[PDB]
């Protein structure tokens, strides 16, 4: 979940982004950008949590009433005009295992070095499993954060599919 | 028909006497020569049909069905090579024998001149089909599927046996040629109402008709690949062939007895097409699409117009090659991911480029994209049903909209999108699979150039 | 001033306007922390197979199998012929069939009557 | 030459002569010459070469003729041998009449395109011949059903003759 | 897409260039490791505006889960490098 | 509602259920000679009193 | 008419030529985008000859 | 995928080209027949009521 | 355990032992010959030659004859002033109405 601090910062980022859409021009955005900041300062250091949550609750409703119906969205952000555009070009690395030997003859250096990564992953798997069994509580993990490599020569647990992922512009 | 019956029988000695490593090659090579020689049945005349002997005759209706029937035996043997690779030698040869037997009973059924002979062979197809479903299925539901496929057919078939024998005692013969000249109008009475039901219920359980179709989503889904192909390609068309023949001696009673079945079929298209939009199993989606397509055949046959009979014949041939193609495509995924759920493997166009072209072509023919013979057959039925009643255009039109939805929903869900990350055994497509699909679509697209050879006797 | 938001089955209540989010008590904290435990526990079981270098196949998901089973094979054994099902099963199954029968019977009777009287135009109708 | 003119009539052509009233050259006139030299002439040479080979190995094919046999009206009930030949003859005549409706329809479709904006008045004769042949075809072949036969066509004719005969009785009633 | 590829030095220069143009940051003590909270006397509201100026610089959003976890210009440089496949 | 519940419950299931019930009655027999032969007597009487098979 | 008819069909058949050559692979890649453009460009001039005959 | 398309192309053209070449020659150096009235007292065979040579060959040999 | 049963045999990948596999069989010799029979009879014979045979069928169901016959009758009918098509298919000189 989100503490009271986070729920206020997130409301602050959204308000400026939707405020930017209404203003369009850069000079006019700066004007109301400062006024919006001021309203967040005069209550910056309120002490009563109940009043603090009251202000946040009554600010969201104002935000909802005044939100732009069609806010600006970055091209590659969720809902943008370029979101997931290149998911059709992202092929996983295991697809190269099935290449015909004739094809691999055209990339000897690449497939001479690809085998080194495969050997590295294969040798380091057994240790990674141990690093998690001993460092995890009796029942099971209570969070999704993995532990780093606590020794030299050992790679972080669960690194293959976060390191070898397809590039954001595969082609 | 001895030039086709006897060679089919010789496929049995060939399979058993061949080497251990050449059963699939000898069976597939000679099953393609029998298919090649089946084109000689195309010697049809505008006035008269071919009447080889007292037993067997072939006309413009049975000829295309024979050619399709003799063209699936090679394809069924190609599709079955993989999932029977680690199988005992003798059981593989018994499996091939069952398919050969099924063809033999099928090329004698479509040519039997005497209706009771047509009945014996029409029923003989249950035995090999039942054994294929129950012995070489993969799931637990294959045993419960055979009973449904067996007792639904027999429930309506036995009443047909009594009705046929009654007709011979009255008329004096069952030879189909004689019944063209000795047929008499059916007087309207409670006795003739039940002779109409008995003479037509056996065939309407095999189409299948909506309401009586519960056996099909089980048998097609739970059968092996070869069983599904013949079940949906040639065995659903025994009902169509029978009705096109038995309706000769049921006039004029068919003019008012057809109402309950037309409404079931017209309203069954929409119910079954809608069911496809919410199917989690990919092989079950294809099965429910056969019930929706075969409901147009039922309406075309029951209204008895020259256009409808032409449309029904084309639809049966077109649906035979399209349903079979879809079953093979789905099985290709099954042999890799070992599951039938449609949402398990996605984004297969980025992993199997050329296999996504077959999916597109199969889907386009399914939704009747012109000028494919699917559209020609489906179009002729709508033209005839419009003259029957202008209001049927609403129901036919809505079924076209829903048909495109599930045809493309199947394509988008499985081929497009993002691939499943954890599935890393999707190997490149084999030459067997690519050739297997190419022997479905190519004949299906070549028939558009000369459609008259699949348009039936009324052409 | 600010009209109240009225949700629907096609327009869910925004999380920022949800009263249940602001009322944070100890019991919810343990619940929210407990849900993250199952989610984190499930993730590790999936990850110990996803990252396995010798694994080549499909990681069977029991959650998916239960979904398909509940939709196909678990319907009838958990069905009872009560009033809600019998009425729904009648007006959805038999209702439409009866409605369409009279729509076609009435239309064909009217058309047949005209043709006998010769007052239905079929001047160029030779295709049927 | 390749088709009898009587069955497929063609009104005489009337091509207006060019009457230029400008100095600018007509591009079509140059293209017409450039097309004849580059396209028409080389095509003709090939056709002449092929047609010479045909004349060396000429052979003929004939048009089958069917002599008349007794129709269904002369056949005893339940006599398969006599009905069979009477039925086959009827089916051969059904096809011929279908092509007649095509030939007349082709005339009506050719006239409309040929006459341009004046088709409404200049194709009156073609339209009338189409409205009569269609009526004749409809009477003898409409509503028989998918299982049409000589017996049902005869059954339809006799019913109509009864209505026509019964029309006289109530028509010559005064 | 015909655009020039990014570089670690190029990313770092642009990250600092924006900070040098923030009034509440004195350029004299601005360094690639200057903590925004503990080494520059800035609060979270200002830190949010920093991210809102970085994403408008490179034209890609930073989710609020990760935006509120970067507390130094070098970290922002690493974040962009990870999300753009910049390696040398 | 239709394909998985009612169409199954108005033909396959109900017909199948009746045959299961009819099989239990015919087969659930105590095996006693005294009670099988007492049934022969009832058949002979009914055949003569009701159905008059003896004339 | 010998020209109006011929040039009217060649316009349609010309557009289908790149499709046919890309099925039997009787061509070369890396120039196909420039191959399709030329076919459309040449199809435009051939279609004006029938159009001029209509205006005249 | 490329290999399969090469095989499909090869085998279709393996007998496709001779058929195209064969059909072209038959239409050039043999050609079709000419419709003529039946000579009096002459009974044509069943394969002399067809125009194209290949149609006549099919009727004579198989049908 | 409840019985002695073999473990599930992991699916065999046909490309590991033969990257040139056509997918028909594990034996390279049999596999190549299986592809040639299917591709030759399937495509080079049944389809290519089957299409040619169908293309040149001898006047399927006498449709070219019917058109040719109708030309003769229309020429005769209009030349002699008779109706192009009659509304009675059978000569009424040989019909006896019920009463
Ligand atoms: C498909 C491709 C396969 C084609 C097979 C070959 C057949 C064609 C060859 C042939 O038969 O002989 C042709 C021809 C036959 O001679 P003919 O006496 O006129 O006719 C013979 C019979 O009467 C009539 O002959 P026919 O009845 O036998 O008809 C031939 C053919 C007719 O069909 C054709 O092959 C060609 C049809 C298209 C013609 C072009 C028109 C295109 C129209 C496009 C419309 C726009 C579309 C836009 C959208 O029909 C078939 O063969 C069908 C069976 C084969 C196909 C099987 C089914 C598969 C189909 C393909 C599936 C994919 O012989 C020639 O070669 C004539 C010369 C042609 C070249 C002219 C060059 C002139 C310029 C010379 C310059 C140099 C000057 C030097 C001095
Ligand atoms: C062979 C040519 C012999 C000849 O001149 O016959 C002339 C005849 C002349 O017409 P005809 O049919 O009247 O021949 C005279 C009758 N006989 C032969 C019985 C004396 O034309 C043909 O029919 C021969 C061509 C047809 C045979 C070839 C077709 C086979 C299929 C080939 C498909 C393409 C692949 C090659
Ligand atoms: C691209 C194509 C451009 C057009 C090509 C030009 C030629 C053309 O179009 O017409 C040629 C012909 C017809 O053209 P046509 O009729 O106008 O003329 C042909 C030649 N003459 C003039 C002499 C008649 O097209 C065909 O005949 C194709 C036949 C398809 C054959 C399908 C069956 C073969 C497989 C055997 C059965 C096995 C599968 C089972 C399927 C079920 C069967 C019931
Ligand atoms: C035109 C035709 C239109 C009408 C068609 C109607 C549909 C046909 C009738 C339904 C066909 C039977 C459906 C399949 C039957 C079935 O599968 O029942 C399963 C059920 C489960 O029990 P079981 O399998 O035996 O236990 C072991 C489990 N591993 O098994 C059982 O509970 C026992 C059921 C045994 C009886 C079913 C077989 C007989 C059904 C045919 C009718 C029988 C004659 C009717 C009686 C005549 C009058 C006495
Ligand atoms: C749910 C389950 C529903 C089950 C429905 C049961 C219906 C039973 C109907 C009994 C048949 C009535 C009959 O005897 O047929 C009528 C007639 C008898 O009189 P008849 O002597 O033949 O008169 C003419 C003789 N020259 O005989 C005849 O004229 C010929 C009739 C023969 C037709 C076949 C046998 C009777 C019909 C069988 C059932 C039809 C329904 C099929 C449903 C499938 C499911
Ligand atoms: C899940 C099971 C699926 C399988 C279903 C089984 C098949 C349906 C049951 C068979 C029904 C057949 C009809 C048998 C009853 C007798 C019919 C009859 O005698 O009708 C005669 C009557 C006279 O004809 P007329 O309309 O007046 O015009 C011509 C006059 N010379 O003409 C008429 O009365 C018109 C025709 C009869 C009335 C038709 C009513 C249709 C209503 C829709 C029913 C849809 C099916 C419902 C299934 C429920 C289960
Ligand atoms: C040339 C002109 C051509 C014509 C062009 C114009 C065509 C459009 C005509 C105007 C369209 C207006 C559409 C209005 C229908 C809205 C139906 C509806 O109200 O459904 C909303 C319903 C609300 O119910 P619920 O969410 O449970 O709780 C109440 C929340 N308000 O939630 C539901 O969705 C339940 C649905 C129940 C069925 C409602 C009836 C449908
Ligand atoms: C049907 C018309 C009558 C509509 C009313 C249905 C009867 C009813 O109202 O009572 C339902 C009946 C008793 O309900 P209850 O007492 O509350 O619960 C006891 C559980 N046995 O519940 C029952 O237990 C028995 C109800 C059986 C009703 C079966 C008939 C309706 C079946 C729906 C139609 C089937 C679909 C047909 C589609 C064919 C074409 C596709
Ligand atoms: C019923 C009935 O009352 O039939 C009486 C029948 C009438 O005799 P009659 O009119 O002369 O018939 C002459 C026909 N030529 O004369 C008769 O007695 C013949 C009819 C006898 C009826 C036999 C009844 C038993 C058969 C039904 C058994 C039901 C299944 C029970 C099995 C146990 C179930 C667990
Ligand atoms: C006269 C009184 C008896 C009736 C007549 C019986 C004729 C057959 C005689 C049996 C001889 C035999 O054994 O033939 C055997 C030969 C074939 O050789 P194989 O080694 O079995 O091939 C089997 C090859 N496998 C092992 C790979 C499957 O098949 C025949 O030719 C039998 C007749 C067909
Ligand atoms: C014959 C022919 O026409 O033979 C040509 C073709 C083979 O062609 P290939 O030269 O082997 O090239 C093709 C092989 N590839 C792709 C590896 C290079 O025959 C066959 O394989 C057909 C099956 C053999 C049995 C034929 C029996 C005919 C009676
Ligand atoms: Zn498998």
């Amino acid at each position: 979940y989100l503490t009271h601090q986070q729920k206020v910062l997130r409301l602050y980022k959204r308000a400026l982004r939707h405020l930017e859409s209404w203003c369009i021009h850069r000079d006019k955005y700066r004007y109301f950008a400062c006024l919006l900041r001021a309203r967040f300062d005069e209550h910056k250091n309120e002490k009563d949590m109940v009043k603090a949550t009251q202000l946040l609750r009554e600010a969201e409703e104002e935000f909802w009433h005044g939100q732009h119906p069609q806010p600006y969205i970055f091209p590659e952000s969720p809902g943008g005009t370029s979101y997931e555009r290149y998911e059709c070009y992202k092929v996983p690395e295991w697809c190269l295992d099935d290449w015909h030997p004739s094809e691999k003859a055209m990339y000897p250096d690449y497939f001479a070095k690809r085998e080194q990564w495969k050997k590295l992953r294969r040798e380091s798997w057994e240790r990674e499993v141990k690093q998690l069994q001993e460092e995890t509580p009796v029942g099971g993990p209570r969070t999704e954060a993995l532990p780093p490599a606590r020794k030299q020569g050992d790679l972080p647990p669960l690194w293959w599919h976060i390191v070898t992922r397809p590039r954001e512009r595969p082609m | 028909m001895l030039k086709y019956i006897i060679p089919t029988i010789m496929l049995m000695p060939l399979t058993w006497l061949s080497k251990n490593n050449m059963i699939w090659v000898n069976s597939t090579a000679h099953s393609l020569l029998i298919s090649f020689t089946s084109l000689l049945l195309m010697n049809q005349f505008g006035d008269n049909s071919l009447n080889f002997s007292l037993l067997f005759f072939s006309d413009s209706l049975s000829t295309p069905l024979l050619i399709l029937t003799m063209w699936l035996l090679p394809l069924m043997l190609m599709a079955s090579q993989h999932h029977l690779s680690k199988e005992n030698l003798t059981r593989k040869k018994l499996f091939i024998t069952m398919l050969i037997s099924l063809q033999l009973f099928l090329i004698m059924t479509f040519t039997a001149m005497e209706l009771i002979l047509f009945y014996i062979l029409f029923e003989a197809t249950l035995v090999p089909t039942l054994i294929i479903i129950t012995r070489w299925g993969n799931q637990t539901e294959r045993l419960n599927a055979g009973l449904y496929f067996l007792f639904y057919t027999l429930a309506g078939s036995l009443p047909l046996l009594v009705a046929l024998i009654y007709i011979q005692n009255t008329v004096g013969s069952l030879n189909f040629l004689m019944l063209q000249y000795w047929v008499q109008p059916v007087h309207n009475s409670w006795s003739n109402v039940f002779m109409w039901l008995a003479c037509m219920m056996a065939f309407m359980v095999k189409m299948p008709l909506y309401g009586l179709h519960l056996w099909l989503p089980k048998a097609h889904v739970e059968a092996p690949i070869a069983g599904s192909m013949v079940l949906a390609a040639v065995l659903l068309k025994l009902g169509g062939y029978g009705m096109l023949r038995i309706t000769l001696i049921l006039n004029p009673m068919t003019d008012f007895m057809a109402y309950p079945f037309i409404m079931l079929s017209l309203w069954g298209m929409i119910m079954t097409s809608s069911i496809c939009l919410r199917q989690t199993d990919l092989k079950s989606l294809i099965a429910y699409s056969s019930v929706s397509h075969m409901a147009l055949v039922i309406v075309a046959i029951l209204i008895q117009t020259p256009w409808s009979y032409m449309g029904a014949t084309a639809l049966m041939i077109a649906h035979g090659l399209t349903s079979s193609m879809l079953f093979c495509l789905a099985n290709s995924n099954y042999e890799r991911i070992h599951s039938r759920t449609m949402i398990l493997a996605r984004g297969l166009q980025t992993l199997l480029p050329l296999m996504a072209t077959w999916w597109l072509l199969a889907s386009l023919t399914n939704l009747a994209l012109p000028p494919t013979i699917n559209l020609i057959g489906e179009l002729f039925v709508v033209m005839s049903t419009f003259s029957w009643s202008n209001i049927t255009i609403i129901l036919m039109g809505v079924n076209m909209v829903i048909t495109a939805l599930y045809s493309l929903y199947m394509l988008i869900m499985t081929q497009r999108g993002k691939y499943t990350y954890h599935i890393n055994n999707i190997s490149p497509s084999f030459t067997r699979e690519n050739a297997l699909m190419s022997l479905h679509i190519l004949p299906l697209l070549l028939l558009t150039l000369n459609p008259k050879i699949i348009l039936g006797p009324l052409y | 001033s600010f009209p109240k938001y009225e949700a629907s089955r096609l327009s869910s209540l925004p999380t920022t306007l949800d009263p249940a989010e602001y009322d944070i008590s100890s019991e919810t904290r343990k619940a929210q922390a407990e849900r993250l435990a199952i989610r984190s526990r499930l993730k590790r079981e999936y990850q110990l197979q996803y990252y396995d270098p010798s694994r080549r196949g499909v990681i069977e998901d029991p959650a998916l199998v239960r979904w398909t089973y509940a939709r196909s094979a678990n319907i009838y054994p958990n069905f009872r012929p009560n009033t809600k099902t019998s009425l729904l099963g009648a007006l959805f199954g038999i209702g439409p069939l009866v409605f369409w029968y009279y729509v076609f019977k009435t239309d064909r009777d009217r058309k047949e009557k005209l043709i006998q009287e010769g007052k239905l135009d079929r001047t160029f109708n030779i295709s049927y | 030459d390749s088709w009898d003119k009587d069955v497929y009539p063609e009104p005489p052509r009337r091509t207006p002569a060019p009457s230029p009233q400008t100095s600018l050259p007509n591009p079509i006139t140059y293209l017409t010459k450039a097309f004849d030299l580059l396209v028409d002439r080389p095509v003709t040479l090939v056709r002449e070469f092929i047609e010479r080979q045909h004349a060396k190995n000429k052979y003929y094919y004939y048009h089958r003729e069917f002599r008349r046999v007794p129709d269904i009206t002369e056949c005893q009930e339940k006599d398969v041998l006599c009905m069979f030949e009477a039925e086959m003859q009827w089916r051969r005549d059904y096809k011929v009449d279908q092509e007649i409706v095509n030939i007349i329809q082709e005339r009506l479709k050719a006239c409309q395109q040929r006459e341009g904006e004046s088709h409404r008045q200049n194709c009156a004769k073609e339209l009338e011949q189409f409205t009569q042949v269609v009526k004749a075809y409809q009477d003898r072949y409409h509503d028989l059903g998918a299982h049409y036969s000589a017996r049902k066509c005869l059954a339809k004719q006799k019913q109509r003759m009864l209505a026509e005969r019964k029309a006289a009785k109530e028509a010559a009633a005064a | 897409s015909d655009a020039p590829p990014l570089t670690l030095e190029g990313i770092k220069d642009r990250v600092l260039y924006v900070l040098k143009l923030y009034d509440k940051i004195d350029p004299e003590k601005l360094s690639v490791n200057s903590h925004f909270m503990k080494d520059l006397g800035l609060d979270s509201l200002d830190q949010v505006e920093i991210i809102m100026a970085m994403e408008d610089e490179f034209g890609f959003e930073i989710p609020d889960i990760d935006a509120e976890k970067l507390m130094c210009p070098q970290e922002i440089v690493d974040y962009i490098a990870d999300k753009k496949d910049v390696y040398e | 509602l239709l394909d998985l519940i009612w169409l199954e419950a108005i033909l396959p299931k109900t017909i199948s259920l009746a045959q299961m019930k009819a099989s239990t009655l015919v087969t659930n027999q105590k095996g006693l000679i005294k009670l099988y032969f007492l049934s022969f007597l009832i058949t002979i009487l009914i055949s003569m009193i009701l159905f008059n098979f003896h004339e | 008419m010998n020209m109006f008819s011929s040039l009217s069909l060649v316009t349609l058949l010309l557009l289908t030529m790149p499709i046919m050559m890309m099925s039997f692979n009787t061509y070369k890649p890396s120039n196909y985008p420039l191959y399709v453009k030329t076919a459309i460009s040449y199809a435009f001039i051939t279609s004006m000859i029938p159009t001029m005959m209509f205006i005249h | 995928d490329k290999r399969f398309l090469k095989l499909l192309r090869f085998y279709i053209l393996l007998t496709g080209i001779p058929v195209a070449i064969g059909i072209t020659l038959i239409n050039v150096f043999i050609g079709e027949a000419e419709l003529a009235e039946i000579p009096e007292g002459y009974v044509p065979e069943h394969w002399e009521y067809f125009k194209h040579p290949i149609s006549r060959w099919i009727a004579r040999t198989f049908f | 355990l409840r019985w002695q049963e073999d473990p599930e045999p992991e699916d065999e990948n046909l490309y590991e032992k033969n990257p040139d596999s056509h997918g028909y069989d594990k034996d390279p010799a049999v596999d190549i010959w299986n592809m040639r029979v299917v591709f030759f009879f399937g495509f080079s014979i049944v389809l290519v030659l089957g299409s040619t045979f169908v293309a040149y069928l001898p006047d399927y169901r006498m449709q070219e004859w019917a058109r040719r016959e109708a030309e003769r009758l229309v020429k005769y009918r209009e030349a002699h002033g008779l109706p192009i098509m009659e509304s009675n298919c059978f000569d009424p000189s040989k019909i006896q109405l019920p009463e």
